[PDB]
């Protein structure tokens, strides 16, 4: 049966409604689809869209195109590609899984910049030093600081304070296991790194991060 | 400027969704019908589950239409929050289109602002899963092509505004032979969710954007050129950041000095090769020097900085030029210490 | 931890897809062979039309392998976008693998990140319509069982991104007794698309995920728990 | 194996490519209609410019269909080469379907051919 054939379909449950999905595609084409009424849940991967070109295309920035575009479904997201010469137009992908800010919270979580301590405080990693606070949590500051290390389509989404608050709320709902701190006894944590003591070298950046030092001397290190 | 355009009180409706284009020109009773507002009301009462979709009869006959829009919100909120949001949203949209009217329509700015801010109609979808409602100003008239040409500026405002309503305005309805569902009817024969009236307006005539009736307190304007004459904007877009700030950010990553810093303007920065001298190791690839200069390119709202010739040799850096407006205010308040 | 655990210089390859298990067990010279790095180069040169399928010789005896991935995007991609796409692909993949290596594997999070983004081996297909390759991480060693448990989070990562390269991740390869097509050979004798090498790596030793050679910069981590408690 | 598995002679035909989902379930006469073979022949002659698309009415109930193929060659071919090409085309498609039927379907290899 299909269970032994493939655990795949064209429209599995959990995906958004088809009419909503097409609405998202119609947003990317700033122009209007002419043969829009030829699409349903059974032929949208075969019927080519005859776009009209009053304004330049939002995908290739050209004035007009020789051939109609065509959709394709893959891995839970419908792809847009142009028939004819493939190199004339770029590739655009419309997701269908869920929301975007939860993905932002996930990405902020993988980089291991937020941790949970025994006392209940949330330590962050900003300016090459672990910081924490009780009356005012620092999660939003870390979000705004780490904005840069994310792809373009995620960076601009991270400026509205309400959306940063939503991302922080999502982050606080994933930390369930506590982590101990200050287990290395022969290190001197500074404001811009930790100075190793066994051999005198001074780490910084990513290297000076596994030593989870909470308290710091408060001033920067000047190797000169 | 004859009486034909001074009066249009013939409503044209559609029955089913996705009406075939092979029958509209034939005007089959089974798909289309003409009506008067009074005749429209009784037909709605006689068929409780009927689905109706207002459409414009013929584009070349009467292209004048009211200023209408739709907003789709994907969550629920308090009622006071609607009241404060809709008022700001009405104010913000009034400013933008009035500027467009003063820019590409040759209309009086204050006259346009006064005309719409006086009177307007509001609907509301009873669907509490996702809220979405129509807004129709009554005392503003324009042709279909005007809304089509202004499709771009509405999109720009929605991206870089504050109110949730204006953040989710739908500009896709502005098209050829657009369809607006009449208030109080189902979308499909299975969904009972319909648009309900709102106080104080109750007459059906004040809920259709095809019922045109020029009285003595309304304003009308239109495009001067033809639709197939629009020239796109320059390489820049006047909505994110002034040119000098963006160039300085590009200058800050390059540790070395840019010799040709003065020939870059708001139009030539996408073609002038950035010939640089590497007194210090390159800030990107940490190399001594390179065979070819770098280059700039605007795409999606950033400046993809790369080196031409053999691109795989040097890494690619992207400068995020933000389009937010209050964030610039915060930055300016901060950098003054 | 003996000498043989810090080295594996024997290659086990197939020659045809869908080899039956009994023919695999009997180690007949008609379907399966053993090889060395230098010998394998000679075999490919002598058979410019052959077809090989790299796989693990024995599962329970030896499980430590390099980290490998697969991508198959059915659209051409311009060079500048290709470079931009691959930068994000390494960034997002490195974070996701390291995060799991810290929360259920008991390894140092920052140690894994440094070891992967430093040195990675990239191929490229010869087809001009689609873009596919086999990205192999060199200095990150783990058991086959860990990668099998890694499948669930990788599928979530691929499905919840925008970058086309990371959205076309082939997550079905991770199974028991896996097969990866070696570089320079065809898929079937009728196929005309093969995989070629990329700079700066030239020796073939840099493209087999079964080759275990842990140097000073290598890192290792494995699941503490077993695959039976994980209901 | 019953008559439901031994008989299907009702033709369900659409009237426009891309029928909305909200109406196919309700079987609106304006979009879809079910016909018999004789009434199909009358309807097409009645309407000079109709647009029809035969489909399957109920997938999970009656999934039994014949074998069909489509060829779209955008190049003129002479009849003599057309005659020799179609025969070898039937030769090639015959072996491909027969091989899989003997492989994953258990069908008689000679019988399917
Ligand atoms: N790109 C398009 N081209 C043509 N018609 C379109 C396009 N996008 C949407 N439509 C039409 O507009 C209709 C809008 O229906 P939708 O599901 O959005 O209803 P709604 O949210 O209740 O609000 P409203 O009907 O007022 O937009 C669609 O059913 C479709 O008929």
């Amino acid at each position: 049966r299909l269970e032994d054939l493939v655990p795949d379909k064209l429209w599995e449950p959990g995906f958004i409604s088809f009419e909503d999905a097409i609405k998202r595609v119609s947003k990317i084409f700033i122009n209007s689809i002419i043969n829009f009424n030829d699409l349903d849940e059974n032929n949208f991967t075969t019927v080519p869209l005859v776009i009209d070109y009053v304004t330049p295309c939002a995908l290739c920035k050209k004035r007009s195109h020789k051939h109609p575009h065509q959709l394709s479904l893959e891995n839970g997201a419908i792809r847009i590609y142009k028939t004819g010469n493939p190199h004339s137009c770029k590739v655009k992908i419309v997701p269908l899984d869920g929301n975007k800010l939860f993905n932002i919270a996930q990405r902020i979580l993988d980089t291991n910049s937020v941790l949970l301590t025994e006392r209940g405080d949330h330590i962050v990693w900003i300016n090459n030093s672990w910081k924490f606070n009780s009356e005012e949590p620092l999660i939003t500051k870390l979000i705004l600081s780490i904005r840069h290390q994310l792809p373009k389509e995620y960076s601009s989404e991270l400026l509205c304070p309400r959306k940063r608050k939503t991302v922080e709320a999502n982050i606080r709902d994933m930390l369930v296991d506590s982590v101990e701190t200050d287990t290395y006894p022969d290190k001197l944590p500074f404001k811009n790194g930790v100075l190793d003591l066994v051999d005198g070298m001074f780490y910084s950046g990513d290297d000076a991060k596994k030593y989870t030092c909470t308290v710091s001397t408060g001033f920067k290190f000047d190797d000169t | 400027m004859d009486a034909a355009i001074r009066g249009n009180d013939v409503i044209f409706v559609l029955k089913t969704i996705g009406v075939p284009s092979a029958c509209r020109q034939n005007e089959d009773p089974r798909f289309v019908e003409a009506f008067k507002c009074d005749e429209l009301e009784r037909y709605i009462d006689n068929n409780p589950e009927c689905t109706l979709f207002e459409s414009l009869r013929d584009e070349e006959a009467y292209s004048i239409v009211r200023i209408f829009m739709d907003v789709d919100l994907d969550a629920c909120l308090d009622e006071i929050d609607y009241l404060t949001a809709i008022q700001d949203f009405i104010i913000e949209v009034s400013n933008c289109v009035a500027r467009f009217a003063f820019t590409e329509c040759g209309a009086i700015h204050e006259n346009v602002i006064k005309s719409m801010r006086s009177n307007f109609s509001l609907t509301k979808s009873t669907n509490r899963d996702k809220t979405s409602f129509h807004i129709i100003f009554l005392d503003t008239y324009t042709t279909m092509d005007t809304l089509i040409a202004m499709k771009r500026t509405l999109l720009e405002l929605s991206r870089s505004s504050e109110n949730p309503l204006t953040r989710s305005i739908d500009t896709a309805v502005y098209r050829r032979k657009t369809t607006l569902r009449v208030v109080g009817t189902r979308k499909n024969p299975n969904c009972d969710t319909i648009h309900v009236m709102q106080p104080p307006h109750d007459n059906i005539e004040d809920y259709l954007f095809t019922y045109v009736d020029m009285n003595n307190n309304s304003y009308y304007f239109s495009l001067q050129r033809r639709l197939e004459d629009l020239v796109p904007d320059k390489l820049w877009e006047p909505g994110f950041i002034s040119f000098e700030d963006a160039i300085k950010r590009v200058s800050k990553i390059f540790i070395n000095s840019i010799i040709n810093f003065n020939d870059l303007d708001e139009n030539n920065f996408t073609t002038v090769p950035l010939v640089i001298d590497y007194v210090t190791p390159c800030a990107l690839c940490k190399k001594r020097s390179h065979k070819h200069p770098h280059q700039l390119s605007l795409e999606n709202g950033a400046i993809r900085i790369y080196k031409t010739g053999n691109p795989h040799s040097c890494k690619v850096k992207i400068v995020p030029l933000d389009g937010n407006k209050l964030f610039n205010i915060a930055q300016r308040i901060l950098d003054t210490n």
